This record gives C-alpha cells, structure tokens and sequence, in this order.
C-alpha cells in the first residue's frame, strides 16, 4: 500500500505476497477493476451531485 | 468564515446549520439521515434546537431546506472532564424524523481512524458555516466556504499560551485574514480525496479570529470515528 494507496481509490490493507486488497466507505461497492470506488446507492456520501 | 467566498447551492450538501434561543449559532454535519455531528461547545444545556439540512441563504426560501428538531444529545463523555479546555469538543444530534437524502441533503464520509488521519496529513480541507466574516462582525447569509492548510505541531503550540491536545489540531495561514470564527463551530473540515469528501475535523475555536501569528483550532475527528460510528447506528 505504500506508494499511491496500492492504486486503490478509497481504502488499501497489504495482504500477502507484497499485494493489496482494495475497499470503499460506505454506499459504494469495490468497481471490478478491484481498485476504483464505484456508487451503490442513490446520494453516497461525501459528492457533490448538483454541479 | 473570514476571508472565504459564497458556496454554491449544493456545494457543501452535508452541512447544515443550527438554530436556537440564538439563530444560526452554529454548524454541524450529516452523518446519516437520523444523525447529525457537531461540537459539544454548541449544545450545552437541553435547549430545545433545530436542525436544517439543504440551507444555502439563511434569509431566504429555496425550497431545498429541510427542518428537523432535536430529540437527543450526545456530546462527547470526556468533555468537560476538565473546565474551559475545548478538549473532546464533539457532539451527536439525534434527529425527529429522518431526513430525506438528496442532491441538496447529503452525508459526509467518515472513514476509519487509520484513514482520517491519513486524509488530515494530505495537509488541506474545507471548512463551511455561517459564522461571522469579521472577527466580532456580522454573520453570513449565504454559506460561506475556505481552503485551510494544515499547520505543523510545534508552530500550533509556539502560537497560543492555551494548550493544544492530541485530540486537537491546528490549521490556517502564517499571515492570517483566512479562518473560521464565532458561529462556525460544529461545521465541518473536510478532505477531498478523488471527488469523495471525508470528515477530518470539526471547527472549535481560537483567539480572535484570522489574526496573524494565531490558527483555528480543531477537534481531531480520527480519535472519535469509533464513537461517531458506535452511537449513530441505524435499525
Ligand atoms: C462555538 C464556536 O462557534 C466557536 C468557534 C471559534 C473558532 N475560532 C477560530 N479563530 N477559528 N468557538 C468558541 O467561541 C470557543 N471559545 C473561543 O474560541 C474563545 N477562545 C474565544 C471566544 C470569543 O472570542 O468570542
Ligand atoms: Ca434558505
């Protein structure tokens, strides 16, 4: 997880074998690409959805 | 907030503010639709208090807002363990009835301690409120917002003869003019981190405001995220 969070866009734990377990906060769900935090509910915390 | 600018409607949907025998007199945020976290500071006393989420110009209609009443308090139970320290200076607000969550009514995040931390030590976060834009001047109307940096430990001790916690932090500029005031307490310092806003502190106080040489003081939320997630549970 040491350089740049292990790409992980929310969340890194350092697993085994030098490699990373990504997760998100709440009212998101890991994307598939297993690094990106993608929305799971309709108004996720902490966005700006007016714009 | 002295020497910030006007959010835009919607910019800032976790804050919202508090009113009471005193109108607008302080801020807090959303940490779910039944829940609001503010500074302990503001809600001394069981006063009866309000709650409005989606409030953008405090004189104004909008038609986003979104009022709720008090039902219970929680403030920290380590505050005023020890008199006038603004130590542990955090609070839970327990709403009436929950509030509707929408592009204009939205929580802030709130990560665990490790990670709000982490976001604190990125070095820059926002922080939002109604509080008076001249040091013992007149509050705002419309939401006002700033961009506040991170100051290092030992300046933020070096700065004030009152004493700076480990549940504290320090944060603002060396030449002053930019800080949050009187009527900002409870609102939320925030960290951006790739479009998603954290939670990383709540403002508390200071001397004066904006004074060169002097910072706005901070509750440290990475020491209360366990309590805040503890208390707020949903059923
Ligand atoms: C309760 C809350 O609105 C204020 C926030 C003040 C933040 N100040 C700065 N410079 N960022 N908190 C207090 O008023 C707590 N008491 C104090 O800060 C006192 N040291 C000053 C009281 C005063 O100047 O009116
Ligand atoms: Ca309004």
């Amino acid at each position: 997880c040491n350089i740049k969070n292990g790409r992980c866009e929310q969340f890194c734990k350092n697993s085994a074998d030098n490699k990373v377990v990504c997760s998100c906060t709440e009212g998101y769900r890991l994307a598939e690409n297993q690094k990106s935090c993608e929305p799971a509910v309709p108004f996720p915390c902490g966005r700006v959805s007016v714009s | 907030i002295v020497g910030g600018e006007d959010a835009k409607p919607g910019q800032f949907p976790w804050q919202v503010v508090l009113n009471g025998k005193v109108d607008a007199f302080c801020g807090g945020s959303i940490v779910n639709e039944k829940w609001i976290v503010t500074a302990a500071h503001c809600v001394e006393t069981g006063v009866k208090i309000t709650v409005v989420a989606g409030e953008h110009n405090i004189e104004e209609t909008e038609h986003t807002e979104q009022k709720r009443n008090v039902i219970r308090i929680i403030p920290h139970h380590n505050y005023n363990a020890a008199i006038n320290t603004y130590n542990h200076d955090i609070a839970l607000l327990e709403l009436d009835e929950p509030l509707v969550l929408n592009s204009y009514v939205t929580p802030i995040c709130i990560a665990d301690k490790e990670y709000t931390n982490i976001f604190l030590k990125f070095g820059s976060g926002y922080v939002s409120g109604w509080g008076r834009v001249f040091h013992k001047g007149r509050s705002a109307l419309v939401l006002q917002y700033l961009r506040v940096p991170l100051v290092d430990r030992a300046t933020c001790l070096r700065s004030t003869k009152f004493t700076i916690t480990n549940n504290m932090f320090c944060a603002g500029f060396h030449e002053g003019g930019r800080d949050s005031c009187q009527g900002d307490s409870g609102g939320p310092h925030v960290t951006e981190v790739e479009g998603t806003s954290f939670l990383t502190g709540i403002v508390s106080w200071g001397e004066e405001c904006a004074m060169k040489g002097k910072y706005g003081i901070y509750t440290k939320v990475s020491r209360y995220v366990n309590w805040i997630k503890e208390k707020t549970k949903l059923t």
